[PDB]
């Protein structure tokens, strides 16, 4: 190889 | 032995990415801005919105992949400056405009897994670099100064995307010179120091990519  | 793009004219202003989780968006738009400088002479701001309201591939303000993005301004011939696509911290329509239109793309490569050795070379020799890293811990995020290391980094937990600016050395700890999308307020004028050769720690090295321009 979650890539914020 | 030592470089830091930031002296180079190839870095711009820390941005804020605000309540929205569009890391991703601002480190495209930074390894964009960076390729700019390089090819052209110059760079300026681009924009991060125009990523997160049209590369469908991804999540807005959920999440996305760097080299999604670096695909759609190939496909899409063209990516918008900021002063033409302003950000404002929430997903919203495609708005996407050629007269506008700053910068191009001819597409990505993908930095090998793990391999920091190849990390390096890249940003050497393209200059910088999109990465992602585990963000996560207390101690990331109450950075300041020095050189980070913590070995509770889950290099198998990529939450944050960045960008790698150049790479060095402070009293003897090898580093990476890393931009984040926090604000100037976050952690060194919103740069942080991040552990170089310690075992790919943060996984700074598991999903790095630069765009072809």
């Amino acid at each position: 190889x979650s890539v914020r | 032995d030592s470089v830091d793009y930031r002296k180079k004219g190839y870095v711009t202003p820390v941005k804020n990415q605000g309540q929205c989780g569009s890391c991703w968006a601002f480190s495209s738009v930074g390894a964009l801005e960076g390729q700019l400088k390089k090819k052209t002479g110059k760079l300026l701001n681009l924009s991060p919105q125009n990523l997160v309201d049209c590369v469908s591939e991804n999540d807005g303000c959920g999440g996305g992949y760097m080299t999604n993005a670096f695909q759609y301004v190939q496909k899409n011939r063209g990516i918008d400056s900021e002063d033409a696509y302003p950000y404002v911290g929430q997903e919203e329509s495609c708005m996407y405009n050629p007269t506008g239109k700053a910068a191009k793309c001819r597409g990505y490569r993908e930095i090998p897994e793990g391999n920091e050795k190849a990390l390096k070379r890249a940003v050497a020799r393209v200059g910088p670099v999109s990465v992602a890293i585990d963000a996560s811990l207390t101690s990331f995020q109450f950075y300041s100064k020095g050189v980070y290391y913590d070995e509770s980094c889950n290099s198998d937990n990529l939450n944050h995307a960045v960008l790698a600016v150049g790479y060095g050395i402070q009293k003897g700890n090898k580093h990476w010179i890393i931009k984040n999308s926090w604000g100037e307020n976050w952690g060194n004028k919103g740069y942080i120091l991040m552990a170089r050769n310690k075992n790919n720690a943060c996984g700074i090295a598991n999903l790095a990519s630069f765009p072809k321009m």
